[PDB]
RNA sequence: GCGAUAACGAACGAGACCUUAACCUACUAAAUAGUGCUGCUAGCAUUUGCUGGUAUAGUCACUUCUUAGAGGGACUAUCGAUUUCAAGUCGAUGGAAGUUUGAGGCAAUAACAGGUCUGUGAUGCCCUUAGACGUUCUGGGCCGCACGCGCGCUACACUGACGGAGCCAGCGAGUAUAAGCCUUGGCCGAGAGGUCUGGGAAAUCUUGUGAAACUCCGUCGUGCUGGGGAUAGAGCAUUGUAAUUGUUGCUCUUCAACGAGGAAUUCCUAGUAAGCGCAAGUCAUCAGCUUGCGUUGAUUACGUCCCUGCCCUUUGUACACACCG
């Protein structure tokens, strides 16, 4: 029960050391439920990183 | 240390080789050492003889790695 | 398919190579496909090569690493721990033997097994530290597709290095065992133990 | 970075204020023209001035600029 | 070997001559202000773009000090300092 | 006829190339066959010292250089012609050596 | 096509010319071959005691074939390697002069080489004939 | 730093 | 004279000068056949410019390269670059441009270093450290 | 070719009053013998016609006695003088090669022979310091 | 820098500048660079070919590579995005080069009781100046060893050790009647080395500096083992007036800790780090050191103020020798 989420906007660097980035994800199926979530590695727009749990903001 | 790998080939070990090596998917020096408990030098001589005896087919030849397979 | 007769004789295998470019003239990229959508754009197998020994120029821009061939990235990550820096020819020889061992064992495309072990070995959620100047704090965060791949490559070679350290089993067949086992998802393998412990902590931090 | 300096910003807008009819949208032509208009001590500085005059022309062609 | 002696043309632009004149004035007991400003004004009268005189040492005091007497425009960094 | 080698050496390239061109021109308009000039590889005389006169401070080093440029030109001409070419084109900076 | 020595891999060409020179038998082997080390940087004598001199002569012959009037000092530099200095870093040390000079003198009196003008040793009129011959009986397999 | 004393 | 084009390929310091004359499919490195280029594991690096476009292009041409400087790998890359550029320059000068543009298209679409020499060179070492960027370990 | 044997192997060998492991190659078993290094053992084996491809237990008694003969009388079997351990002996001036039990005896006799004359090298040997002129600033911590 | 603006217009510093690296089949030539032809000449198949040698007269040609001077080339160029559509930034495309194109040199306003009078026939003052604190000769010391600390080199191995075999650089330096420079080749010698000749005041000779990692085939087989070669014994030579408290080199023997290293802490963004050697400096000899050079050649960010240092604004001050107040 993994969920896939397309990124549409890189918000900005967060975290204490700036090593984690806020990004705005959009689900591939059911193109709604847009969420703000944090991601560790380097991110451009159009990265399909998958989410283990969806019902949580950041 | 704790290794105590056999380096001298007796007749019981000799026939153990000829009875066990044929039932192998992939034979080489390290697989033979790991599971047949023979030494590395004896493994190298065993491979060089087993090819003359026809049990093992050499897929690829190299000094640091000898990849062989069953001939059956 | 025709054999072209030259004054300088050209071997048969390389004459079969005009039809197709194959890694070490033995393994074909045609039948290889990533069984996961999220790493397709970051594991580069569309451009075939003969030998994994290529040039650099892939350490300049940000996501240029995703365009480097996955096998060349594996042999690059292999050459680690000081005494091996710069020994690319040794790394390529070991990898070349490793593919043969992965082919003779369990009987499938070896580069399919490398790709499967890499897609199956990168952890999807990692627990980053958020300590505020000394205090212990951990938060579970996601991992970008690029980092999932390059952590997969880091863990497979680290596990092969440690399994072949002070062991009669050679590095080429420790890499072969590590790649096949991680390809089949066995928890016995390194980089599956590490991935499980990481994703377990991430489950215990969100 | 490539942030142009004042020695190139003001020299380019002096070029714009003085020889607009002879300029063009081509870098090679602007570069040769400023080689016959100004006495520039170095080729690299000559290229910087011509590259900014070309940039200013593209901006005037996109609309009216303030201060020129 | 043959030696010829030529008078320096631009007295204000030759720092060696100006330095020798300053040395002969400081060694003649002349005040610091008058000696430094005599070459500041001699250089500008000759037409120099710039001039800087620095005198460092101890003068009737146990503690040592340095005094700068600048004038006009002076450049400091890069090749033109090696040229001009 | 006389086979003459002329070696031109100097520290500065502007005067060396001026003398070289002036001599080639005078060996050109006079119909004297010539071979050269051959631009020899320039020599970089490098000395790397420590900046500090004492041994205190950060370890910083100066690296001075003195480039020497060499050209050799081969002429087939009588000695009177060659000597008067040298005296027409005598220059303080550039040194000249003439060898038969 | 005309097969030459340069047209065959070195490793099995040297193993074949060494084998031919051993079975032919006219090359004279000096009496110290069971005692000496190849280089002062080496620590042990060659493990193949009976045939190493023949193999070395085959290598010397092919190397001179592919090059021009190489001396014995150049062969010592060629076959020299890194010495095992204890704690100081490694260094290049030349091979034995006697071993190289004896190999080349024995081959010179068996007829494959000769003293070249302006130093060195050229390959003989028959040295080319029989090296190219060994190459022909080298590449049929 | 030291005072030279003679013996002979 | 005859159909001759002369080119060169370069890597860090290695430079290989290629002479392409009209003849049979002869391809030599310093007078030696390509079947024995060392190191062995990189022999397909110099085999790449030939089998990629197809060896039939070399029926009518003979190539003799002279590679000096650099190291073993830098020399391999210099030879393969000199070969690819020599073949292209021969097609451009003595054959129709359709073949020259096809070769240049396939070569560039496959690997950039085949025709354009890589401009990367070694950075000088600077004092205060044992390397270009590395510095001596600091102690407090 | 691979050959087999039964009952001829001797698991533990005893050479020069030293127990020698029988499954070691002959050259390195003699290298186990103190005073006999790899360089010396390769040559005594080639002078004794003992092919190096045999293990210590593989070796027969006739060869073993021929080896102890070579070790005890080296110069008589064309082993060059410059190759020996103890050349120009102090008392009788002849070339010797001391072995397992003789080695520590004559090393001792050299230490006492030096200390009796009370040389500086003997003094530093007595003190337990580096004796070859070595710096003792950073290594005499044992 | 854009922009906001009681400011406008300027100067230093930054940037420009200079050196170096990457491109030029576009000029100018090159027997101290290279090539193709041509003489003469060798080997193998005999196919006319493939590899060589030779040519300071074949009294040839040329400058692609080599050298260096005159130039050209890049200015974020073109096209998409974001941005006050501004300064800019990110992607592509073209390009040799698109991180200030890469790397450095120079480098402001003041200042420090920072370091050197042990560099100066640079210096004021103090001390000594004939039994000298001057200079020279002989011998010893700077190396001395219960200890604490820093910069490093070898290692703990099989991605490895030996044994054969393969076999590629760049930056430079080099002498004369000296007081001894770089040294090829031939011949002896296990080695180190010895002897006889030749080239070079130097793109010519040392030198293709045939360097090491590196590659191939063998021995070893996870063992403090053939890893490691300390600690030492005996012996042979080299430099030097002189080697003892072992200059260094070579032979045999001796076979130590070390089985990847705690708290802490250093360097590092692309031909970079890391290995790997080579040259120059000191230099009669000695390099585990620096200054450079090239060989093999990566992992990972391309972000932040979490630690540390520094900078700016507001604010308080009984500080101005400025909180070491
Ligand atoms: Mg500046
Ligand atoms: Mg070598
Ligand atoms: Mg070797
Ligand atoms: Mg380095
Ligand atoms: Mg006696
Ligand atoms: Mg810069
Ligand atoms: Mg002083
Ligand atoms: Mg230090
Ligand atoms: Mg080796
Ligand atoms: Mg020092
Ligand atoms: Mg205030």
């Amino acid at each position: 029960p993994v969920t896939l989420a397309k990124v549409i906007k890189v918000l900005g660097r967060t975290g204490s050391r700036g090593g984690v980035t806020q990004v705005r994800v959009e689900f591939l199926e059911d193109a709604s439920r847009t969420i703000v979530r944090n991601v560790k590695g380097p991110v451009r727009e159009n990265d399909i990183l998958c989410l283990m749990e969806s019902e949580r903001e950041a | 240390d704790k290794a105590q790998h056999i380096v001298i080939l007796d007749q019981e070990k000799y026939d153990r080789i000829l009875k066990d090596v044929p039932t192998y998917k992939y034979v080489s020096v390290s697989v033979l050492v790991d599971r047949l408990k023979i030494g590395g030098s004896l493994a190298r001589v065993a491979l060089r003889q087993l090819e003359e005896d026809g049990i093992i087919t050499p897929v690829l030849k190299h000094s640091k790695q000898a990849i062989y397979t069953r001939a059956q | 398919l025709q054999v072209v007769e030259l004054a300088t004789t050209i071997p048969l295998d390389v004459q079969e190579a005009q039809r197709e470019v194959k890694l070490f003239n033995k393994w074909s990229f045609e039948d290889v496909e990533v069984k996961d959508v999220s790493l397709v754009d970051y594991i580069q197998i569309r451009n075939p090569v003969f030998v994994s020994h290529t040039a650099g120029k892939y350490a300049s821009k940000r996501f240029r690493k995703a365009q480097c061939p996955i096998v060349e990235r594996l042999t690059n990550s292999l050459m680690m721990n000081g005494r091996n820096n710069g020994k690319k020819l040794k790394a390529v020889r070991i990898v070349k033997h490793a593919l043969e061992i992965i082919h003779v064992l369990t009987e499938q495309n070896p580069i399919q097994v490398v790709v499967d072990a890499i897609v199956n070995s990168g952890a999807r959620e990692d627990s980053t530290r958020i300590g505020s100047s000394g205090t212990v704090r951990r938060q579970a965060v996601d991992v970008s597709p690029l980092r999932r791949v390059n952590q997969a490559i880091a863990l497979l070679t680290i596990g092969a290095r440690e399994a072949s350290f002070r062991n009669i089993k050679t590095i080429a067949e420790c890499l072969a065992e590590e790649l096949i086992n991680a390809a089949k998802g066995s928890s016995t393998s390194y980089a599956i133990k590490k991935k499980d412990e990481l994703e377990r902590v991430a489950k215990s931090n969100r | 970075g490539r942030v142009r300096t004042k020695t190139v910003k003001r020299a380019s807008k002096v070029l714009i204020e003085r020889f607009y009819p002879k300029l063009t949208l081509d870098f090679e032509t602007n570069k040769r023209l400023t080689s016959e208009i100004a006495v520039i001590q170095s080729k690299r500085l000559r290229n910087k001035i011509a590259g900014y005059t070309t940039h200013l022309m593209k901006r005037i062609q996109k609309g009216p600029v303030r201060g020129i | 070997i043959a030696i010829y002696a030529e008078r320096v043309e631009e007295r204000g632009l030759s720092a060696a001559v100006q330095a020798e004149a300053l040395k002969a004035k400081l060694l003649s007991g002349l005040p610091i202000r008058r000696a430094a400003y005599g070459v500041l004004r001699f250089a500008m009268g000759a037409g120099a773009k710039g001039v800087e005189v620095v005198i460092s040492g101890k003068l009737r005091a146990a503690r040592a000090k340095s005094q700068k007497y600048a004038d006009g425009f002076m450049i400091h960094s890069g090749q033109p300092t090696r040229d001009f | 006829i006389h086979k003459i080698r002329i070696t031109l050496t100097s520290t500065k390239v502007k005067q060396l190339e001026n003398v070289s061109a002036n001599i080639i021109r005078n060996a050109a308009q006079y119909n004297i066959v010539k071979k050269g000039p051959v631009r020899m590889p320039t020599k970089v005389l490098k000395i790397t010292t420590r900046k500090t006169p004492n041994g205190e401070g950060s370890k910083t080093w100066d690296a001075y250089e003195m480039r020497i440029h060499k050209r050799v030109i081969d002429l087939q001409a009588p000695a009177s012609t060659v000597k008067r070419i040298t005296q027409i084109t005598i220059e303080p900076g550039v040194d000249v050596e003439v060898t038969i | 096509p005309g097969v030459s020595v340069r047209d065959v891999p070195a490793q099995d060409f040297i193993n074949a010319y060494a084998q031919f020179l051993q079975r032919q038998g006219k090359l004279e082997v000096p009496g110290y071959v069971d005692i000496v080390k190849t280089s002062a940087g080496n620590d042990l004598p060659p493990q193949e005691a009976e045939t190493w001199f023949y193999k070395r002569a085959a290598s010397i012959a092919r190397h001179i074939y592919l090059r021009k009037q190489v001396g014995v000092g150049a062969l010592n530099k060629l076959y020299g390697g890194a010495k095992n200095r204890g704690f100081r870093p490694h260094k290049h040390v030349d091979a034995s002069g006697s071993i190289n000079r004896k190999c080349v003198q024995a081959l010179q009196k068996i007829g494959v080489l000769e003293i070249s003008p302006k130093g060195g040793r050229r390959i003989s009129e028959n040295g080319q004939r029989d090296l190219d011959r060994i190459a022909a009986q080298t590449l049929e397999e | 730093r030291k005072k030279k004393v003679y013996t002979t | 004279s005859t159909q001759s084009v002369q080119t060169f390929g370069k890597k860090k310091t290695a430079t290989a000068v290629a002479h392409v004359k009209a003849g049979k499919g002869l391809i030599k490195i310093n007078g030696s056949p390509i079947t024995l280029v060392q190191p062995e594991i990189l022999r397909f690096k110099v085999y790449e410019p030939l089998t990629l476009v197809g060896l039939d292009k070399f029926q009518g041409i003979d190539i003799r390269v002279k590679v000096t400087g650099g190291g073993h790998v830098s020399q391999v890359y210099a030879i393969r670059q000199a070969i690819a550029k020599g073949l292209v320059a021969y097609h451009q000068k003595y054959v129709d441009e359709a073949s020259k543009n096809e070769l240049k298209k396939i070569f560039a679409s496959y690997d950039k270093t085949l025709l354009v020499a890589d401009s990367r060179r070694m950075e000088p070492k600077k004092f205060g450290g044992r390397g270009a960027r590395a510095r001596f370990q600091k102690s407090y | 070719l691979v050959v087999q044997e039964q009952g001829s192997f001797q698991h533990i060998l005893r050479l020069l009053n030293t127990n020698i492991d029988g499954r070691i190659k002959i050259m390195y078993a003699l290298t186990k013998i103190r005073g006999v290094g790899r360089r010396y053992a390769n040559l005594v084996c080639k002078k004794a016609d003992v092919e190096l491809t045999k293990r210590a237990g593989e070796l027969t008694q006739e060869e073993l006695e021929r080896i102890v003969t070579i070790m005890q009388n080296p110069t008589n079997y064309k082993i060059p003088a410059w190759f020996l351990n103890r050349q120009k002996d102090q008392v009788d001036g002849k070339d010797y090669h001391v072995l397992a039990n003789n080695l520590e005896s004559k090393l001792r006799d050299d230490l006492e022979r030096l200390k009796k004359i009370r040389s500086h090298r003997g003094i530093r040997h007595f003190w337990g310091l580096k004796v070859r002129g070595q710096h003792t600033k950073t290594t005499s911590r044992g």
